[PDB]
């Protein structure tokens, strides 16, 4: 059982990242 | 609505120091979207940005 | 048919000059206010120019931010179907 | 025949009632009057909010084509003594002075009926020079010195050397660009230890007096760092005495405050104005704007170009933190693209640092910017603003710092070209060898882009929040973000630095026309046509930048700071006139 | 939270679901001077304009939230626009309040600013208020959340809390514009037709003044006010952002109760948003000569334009200088009933 | 001395035929600018109030992340 | 509350400077040459700093205090160790005392104003623009009869 950890950390890294993209959007306007 | 007057900055550095390691990271710009003098000052700003980059990495 | 007079004071009669029927005008203060408000009016015209352009930039921005989720959704749906 | 004393403390049974503090009865009496004052003022009644954000258009626009020079009535009061203030010729000023806590103005009949509006006088020094002369304030400071047993660590010598430092016409403008590039960051300052360790050393050898006193962050860093025999000893002892003065004065102020609390919070924010955290320092490099939104019970509104920001949860929408420069290395080119491809007018984003967590609770730079500096130097400095891009183009478009094959320990003044850095370093005459100019230029990776000015409007304290008009329970304060306050300019300095600095007369202590007319050739015509404006009390300032009625420090403070003799008694008098006029301020004044 | 359970059992007749809210004192201080109000709910539709019945909202001020961070007044907004099932939300849909003590100040709020934050924040016996006992046990911080206001750029706290099924249905609702687009266009439409009436009254006459109100005028009046200086008469129509505060509607609301005069006075050039909707009184023992004193004090205003409306259907525009231009007020009486239902009862 | 015209009701304004017909047109030109600037700031706060909704929905979807 | 930044010792230096019968005439021919403006002054900066710093040592007193414009320049152009600290501090004291007396006069005249201009030209002859300095090098005359 080793697939349920790397996948999880990478989707946590992208769910922080989509908030960073909306933060860059708020940085634009 | 406006900014300060420009400083002097006589001459050009790119026409003086061809031995600069930041010179290959300089020519990623484009003349043909704006007039010559505004592109010249944008080149000044990008050159001082990369100079600060080289001093910060060293 | 008007007539020109320097001064009077305080009648009961409605159409009779006075100090209380004198309009308190200052030409200097109103002119400065006008000259400054005109400048404000001039600055009011040139805000309605390029919200079309910033709207196009935010449209292409949300396009390239939809690009990341359109990338990530299929990769997240691939990595869980290997359980067979 | 008993010798009963009548102290102040027995009068607190009448001096602490709310009926002394509500002006609602006297505004009912003034607004029902059948003949109000005809001479209305309309100079600094209401702070109008700017639509743009850059302050160069506000200053240049304010002084462009200006021939009207009106002055407010509070400045009209403190220019004449007691004996003629009560004269019947000055009834027009006496008509509105009818309450010590309220300098009631009339405003304008722009609507239907001009209403007498009352703004609360916050501290005790806002009483006019007629009804509270300056020698009385210096003698109250001498009462304050013996009442708290203050130990002044400063002598006359440090006060006079900072005094003629701020009267040096040939002050080095390169020190301004060093202050601008560091701008209150610890990790940036340790990059410039051999810079400033050469700067203030050669200034101490050229002129004998000390440098960099025009900012709290630099002198605080000089107190923390550089004590390791970097500067000469007698130069460093001045900075150590200056930093010891602020902690000693704050200890005296809390000895005045006493060990009593209301609810759970201390009473120290009621009795004084320096110990009140809601007062903000006039120059903020790090963030404090998110900080006071977490600690204040009175609701502040940090108006950033008609953008309110009244709540703490919307922090990153209005202000971003740059943090330290190590985590920004992924977004250096992103921040550069924000510089060159950003519309800075109508940009309501503040580029600040993180809130530093010191135990002092932000009282030391308030003391240094408010009671120390405008009294040792008689209110003769102004708050300029830098353009970071132009100084960035200055410090890196030179010869030796660009090539990186010019070696480090060579002089820069013999191989730098005839740029503006050459005439910047020629009029100052220091010899910074290249390499300490390199990281000086490399600080630009996380310097800000512009020095915005912002009008924080905090409500009053609950003791003195008794006005009926809810727009005048707020006492606003401008704070000039990211720019440094600075002394007078040479014309040789101004001609080579007009492309680097622009002056902002924002505060009552820090808007002065003797210094502003040097580094700005618009007010240099304005006071040429109106020479009576050259006084610091009657100087006109932009009401979208500085509302004099809606301000913590009013014009009597500028009258006292301009004419005090810079010494111990003046410093103690100025810190003794920042006491508020609260009922518990009267309590803590009656105790001591 | 006293007003929350004070109009939750009274407004339940006219409205199914009731929202609990806060207004900060700082945001509503420019609605009313000296906090003189101490309400009336009237929600207008975006595409479905119409008219609706007025609902009463019990609000009490001077009482703080549970938070010590901000201290402001209490309020409540009824939601009754959603027809039948309330599962649909109308987006970009305003709700308008008439808060008052003695009618002063108006508040407009979107439904979207309300509903997005409401989901964000999450051998007898005597009768007991079951809602009052259920309200008392939550008493926590996270019931209140701060939400920005699109009309006026401030944070408007709403308090919602897992009380009962009435709020329980509320957060489960979702659905798939033009509501402030109409009221500005309507007011500028009637302002354009009034300025056209003044245009034809200056046109059928000579371009002259009749000067109903006497006031003395200097010789330099054609200098310090320039030739054809109608800069204020130009920009008057841009300066009328409000109508329901204006005296233009004060004539229409006073036709049924008899006839006095009302004044909309504005600054010659941006001296401040001066004044809207005042009275010229012939009723009290000030009398007609007392009203004439007010009218000559009006004509002597050298730094303000003036507009006059009578309750019997006539409109006047008083220039600074005592000059006046007569005009007409009459409009289609559908818009009379529209304004009369916008304010109150017909 | 300074002379003031006494108030009679035959006192005419300085004659203004050309004053108003360009005035109302430039007034509406400034009025449309005022209105779409107000509509722009309305739409800016309107997109900022809707944007937190989809983020709150994503943070609600992040619940199912925690058990996977 | 006119604060005197000048002291008695500076008055002694300028006094025995003027009372020095052995004043070097080279300062007079230089002041003939560098008349008025600063562009002529900036081309002789090492000359004036040399002849000030040798007169600060051959005697004890200072030089070039005969004209005002020299003090105006030396307060604003020198001070980069072209001249000594003890010499330059005297010129800085002089130019501080002049602006100190100026602000003393402006605190005397007060915030009064009649005909949208100050009463300073009426209350005091030394604040009047129609008073002129006896040493003139610029167009003060044509400037004068536009402001008078």
């Amino acid at each position: 059982r080793f697939v349920s950890q790397l996948r999880r950390k990478l989707e946590r890294s992208t769910h922080r990242l989509i908030a960073d993209l909306e933060r860059l959007k708020f940085l634009y306007l | 609505a406006r900014r300060l007057p420009k400083p002097t900055l006589q001459g050009r550095l790119e026409a003086d120091f061809p031995d600069s390691p930041l010179l290959p990271k300089f020519q990623e710009l484009n003349q043909n979207n704006l007039p010559n003098d505004v592109f010249r000052e944008a080149q000044r700003s990008y050159l001082v940005f990369l100079t600060s980059q080289f001093c910060y990495e060293e | 048919d008007p007539a020109r007079l320097p001064r009077d004071t305080g009648p009961e009669l409605m159409w009779a000059p006075s100090l209380r029927n004198s309009l308190r005008v200052s030409p200097e203060a109103l002119e400065l206010a006008e000259r400054e408000a005109e400048r404000a009016r001039s600055e009011r015209w040139d805000r309605c120019a390029q919200v079309l352009k910033n709207r196009l930039l935010r449209v292409e921005l949300d396009g390239i931010m939809r690009d990341h989720l359109a990338r990530a959704e299929e990769i997240r749906q691939d990595l869980d179907a290997v359980v067979a | 025949n008993l010798l009963l004393a009548f102290n102040l403390q027995n009068a607190l049974k009448v001096l602490c009632h709310p009926r002394l503090h509500t002006p609602a009865h006297t505004l009912n009496s003034l607004n029902a009057a059948p003949a109000p004052r005809d001479r209305r003022e309309t100079y600094s009644l209401q702070h109008r909010r700017p639509n743009h954000m850059n302050v160069l258009v506000i200053v240049d626009e304010f002084y462009d084509n200006k021939y009207a020079a009106p002055v407010t009535d509070i400045a009209l009061k403190c220019g004449l003594p007691t004996e003629d203030f009560l004269h019947p010729s000055n009834y027009d000023l006496l008509r509105l002075e009818l309450h010590p806590l309220y300098d009631i103005y009339i405003g304008r009949d722009a609507g239907e009926r001009a209403r007498h509006r009352a703004v609360h006088r916050l501290m005790v020094g806002n009483l006019p020079t007629p009804l509270a002369p300056a020698a009385f304030q210096e003698a109250r400071g001498q009462q304050f010195e013996t009442a708290t047993s203050l130990a002044h660590v400063v002598d006359q010598a440090v006060i006079e050397t900072v005094q003629d430092t701020a009267y040096d016409t040939a002050y080095p403008a390169f020190f301004y660009v060093v202050e601008a590039m560091i701008h209150g960051f610890e990790e940036k300052f340790v990059m410039n230890v051999p810079l400033v360790s050469l700067c203030i050393n050669t200034y101490w050898e050229r002129s004998g007096r000390l440098a960099f006193v025009n900012s709290f962050s630099m002198i605080k860093f000089i107190c923390r760092h550089l004590g390791n025999n970097a500067i000469s000893k007698e130069a460093y002892s001045m900075y150590r005495k200056i930093y010891g003065e602020l902690i000693a004065l704050e200890q005296a102020l809390m000895r005045l405050a006493g060990s009593d609390v209301v609810g759970d919070e201390s009473v120290g924010q009621y009795v004084c104005a320096l110990l009140d955290p809601n007062l903000l320092p006039p120059v903020a490099y790090t963030d404090i704007f998110t900080h006071l939104l977490t600690v204040s019970d009175r609701a502040p509104q940090i108006i950033i170009g008609n953008e309110v920001y009244a709540d703490t949860l919307a922090a990153p929408q209005f202000i971003e933190r740059v943090g330290n420069m190590d985590e920004m290395a992924a977004q250096f080119v992103a921040l550069y693209g924000y510089r060159v491809n950003g519309d800075h007018d109508h940009d309501f984003r503040l580029h600040l640092g993180p809130y530093v967590d010191e135990g002092h609770a932000d009282v030391l730079e308030k003391i240094f910017y408010y009671v120390f500096l405008p009294t040792c130097t008689n209110a003769h400095m102004c708050g300029l603003g830098v353009d970071f891009q132009h100084v960035a183009q200055t410090l890196a478009y030179n010869g030796p710092a660009f090539s990186h094959h010019f070696t480090r320990d060579e002089d820069i003044l013999d191989n730098l070209e005839n740029g503006t850095l050459r005439d910047l370093l020629e009029i100052s005459d220091l010899r910074p060898t290249v390499g300490m100019i390199r990281d000086l230029s490399a600080s630009f990776m996380t310097c800000p882009t512009f020095t915005r000015a912002v009008r924080v409007s905090v409500d009053n304290d609950v003791t003195q929040q008794l006005a009926p008009n809810p727009a005048d329970k707020r006492t606003e304060q401008t704070v000039l973000v990211n720019g440094l306050v600075a002394f007078a300019f040479s014309e040789r300095t101004r001609a080579v630095t007009q492309c680097l600095f622009h002056a902002i007369p924002f505060h009552m202590f820090y808007g002065d026309p003797r210094v502003a007319a040097t580094m700005h050739q618009d007010v240099a015509t304005f006071v040429m046509r109106n020479p009576q404006q050259r006084a610091v009390e009657a100087f006109n300032r932009p009401e979208q930048l500085f509302a004099e009625y809606r301000e913590w420090h009013r014009s009597p403070m500028g009258k006292y700071a301009a004419e005090c003799l810079p010494s111990l008694v003046s410093i103690s008098g100025m810190t003794a006139m920042h006491i508020k006029m609260s009922p518990m301020a009267y309590i803590a004044q009656a105790k001591l | 939270m006293d007003v929350h359970i004070d109009n939750q059992v009274l407004s339940g007749l006219g409205t199914p679901l009731l929202v609990h809210l806060f207004v900060p004192d700082t945001v509503m201080a420019e609605l009313c001077p000296n906090r003189v109000p101490n309400a009336w709910c009237q929600t207008l539709f975006s595409d479905r304009t119409g008219l609706t019945r007025v609902c009463r909202v019990f609000a009490a001020r001077g009482m703080l939230p549970g938070r010590p961070s901000h201290r402001g007044t209490f309020t409540s907004v009824p939601v009754y626009c959603d027809e039948g099932l309330p599962e649909l939300y109308n987006p970009f849909h305003v709700a308008a309040l008439r808060f008052y003590d003695e009618l002063v100040g108006e508040l407009q709020i979107y439904y979207l600013s309300l509903f997005e934050g409401a989901k964000r924040a999450l051998l007898s016996r005597v009768p007991v208020s079951f809602s009052k006992t259920r309200r008392a046990i939550r008493e926590s911080r996270a019931l209140v959340r701060g939400i920005a206001h699109i009309f006026s750029p401030h944070a408007l706290y709403v308090v919602t809390y897992p009380e009962l099924s009435a709020q329980g249905r509320l957060h489960r609702m979702t659905a798939v514009l033009g509501a402030p687009e109409r009221e500005f266009r309507f007011l500028i439409s009637v302002a354009l037709r009034i300025s056209a009436s003044f245009r034809e009254k200056l046109a059928m006459q000579a371009w002259t003044a009749q000067q109903e109100i006497p006031v003395v005028i200097p010789t330099s009046y054609s200098r310090i006010y320039k030739n054809s200086d109608l800069i204020r008469e130009a920009f008057f129509t841009v300066q009328t952002r409000v109508s329901w505060e204006s005296c233009w509607v004060k004539a229409t609301i006073s036709n049924a109760p008899d006839a006095c005069l009302w004044i909309d006075s504005h600054p010659l050039y941006e001296e401040g948003a001066s004044a809207w909707g005042k009275v010229i009184d012939s009723r009290p023992p000030g009398g007609l000569v007392g009203a004439a004193s007010q009218l000559v004090a009006l004509g002597t205003d050298g730094h303000c334009v003036h507009l006059a409306t009578t309750s019997d259907g006539q409109a006047f525009l008083v220039l600074p200088g005592g000059f006046v231009i007569k005009g007409q007020l009459a409009l289609t009486p559908e818009e009379r009933g529209y304004i009369l239902a916008r304010h109150g009862i017909r």
